[PDB]
């Protein structure tokens, strides 16, 4: 019967970038907008509702107000392309497209959002010039929680104080700042490494204590 | 605005022998004047295969897969004529409401086992 097909069942998008996911549907002649219906949703939230050749924005979710849109140009070629700007963690999940055009079908697209600790801000402060004690600070945002490893150019393991808090700018993002107090000489190099946790669910086994054998 | 429940895809495990026919049942309560019911095969690697739908257009389907409506209008039979050993796997049915509002609900996965003769 009428079948909607999807080129990529999975998209991996960088946090803060723009993504465009596509759903294909059969077109053998001129696109008849009056009989065409296009529906985009994610976690029971309406994203795009295209009916009678026009986009119905009344039912659209607040989260996608002025950042989501359907590419009209691609529709004539039989391509339902959803473009979302400024992708956040909340945009990570399972999307669903529905197409009605002389028949009806729907497909599923998994979207993954990666928020790395790749925007690292640093600061260097002299605490005491007499003892040449310095204070080094690294900060970055991402998900999930990250620990900071301080190493010298000798790659010796150093211990600093790390503070992890929620990001004020965007929800569900962790702001990670670490501070190291150390006496050092000029032009020596230090490294702050942000080790992140698995962005996938952890695995757990349940253990139940049995009766004591004879 | 009357809420309705997701479709049921019974049996959860259908076991038939190759050469015979297998039939699923997709049931739900329709409050829609215009609606479609589709049949998907969900295999690993993320590929979703559309087998049949109601109403039937002709659209070119495998013909071994067809979806037919029972007289009561609430139960639908997803049939496979002469099931192959390669027909094993997980299958789902979904419903598309267009008339009252645009909403989509999908049934649970149902495993189909095709045993040798
Ligand atoms: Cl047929």
């Amino acid at each position: 019967a009428f079948t909607v097909t999807v080129p990529k069942d999975l998209y991996v998008v960088e946090y803060g970038s723009n993504m465009t996911i596509e759903c294909k549907f059969p077109v053998e002649k001129q696109l008849d907008l009056a009989a065409l219906i296009v529906y985009w949703e994610m976690e029971d939230k309406n994203i795009i509702q295209f009916v009678h050749g026009e986009e119905d924005l009344k039912v659209q979710h607040s989260s996608y107000r002025q950042r989501a849109r359907l590419l009209k140009d691609q529709l004539s070629l039989g391509n339902a392309a959803l473009q979302i700007t400024d992708v956040k963690l909340q945009d990570a999940g399972v999307y669903r497209c529905m197409i009605s055009y002389g028949g009806a079908d729907y497909k599923r697209i998994t979207v993954k959002v990666n928020a790395p600790y790749n925007k690292i801000n640093q600061r260097i402060l002299v605490v005491d010039p007499v003892t040449s004690e310095h204070e080094l600070t690294c900060q970055a945002e991402g998900y999930p929680k990250a620990e900071v490893i301080w190493t010298s150019s000798d790659h010796q393991v150093l211990s600093g104080k790390t503070t992890t808090t929620n990001s004020k700018r965007e929800e569900k993002l962790f702001n990670v700042t670490s501070t190291l107090r150390i006496n050092t000489t000029t032009n020596e190099i230090f490294y702050c490494t942000f080790r992140r946790l698995d962005p996938e669910e952890n695995h757990t086994a349940e253990l139940v204590i049995p009766e004591l054998p004879l | 605005d009357r809420p309705w429940n997701p479709p049921t895809f019974s049996p959860a495990l259908l076991v038939v022998t190759e050469g015979d026919n297998a039939t699923f049942t997709c049931s739900f309560s329709n409050t829609s004047e215009s609606f479609h019911v589709v049949w998907h095969r969900e295999s690993p690697s993320g590929q979703t295969d559309t087998l049949a739908a109601f109403p039937e257009d002709r659209p070119g389907q495998d013909a071994r897969f067809r979806v037919t409506q029972l007289p009561n209008g609430r139960d639908f039979h997803m049939s496979v004529v002469r099931a192959r050993r390669n027909d094993s796997g997980t299958y789902v049915c979904g419903v598309i409401s267009l008339a009252p509002k645009i909403q989509i609900k999908e049934s649970l996965r149902a495993e189909l086992r095709v045993t040798e003769r």
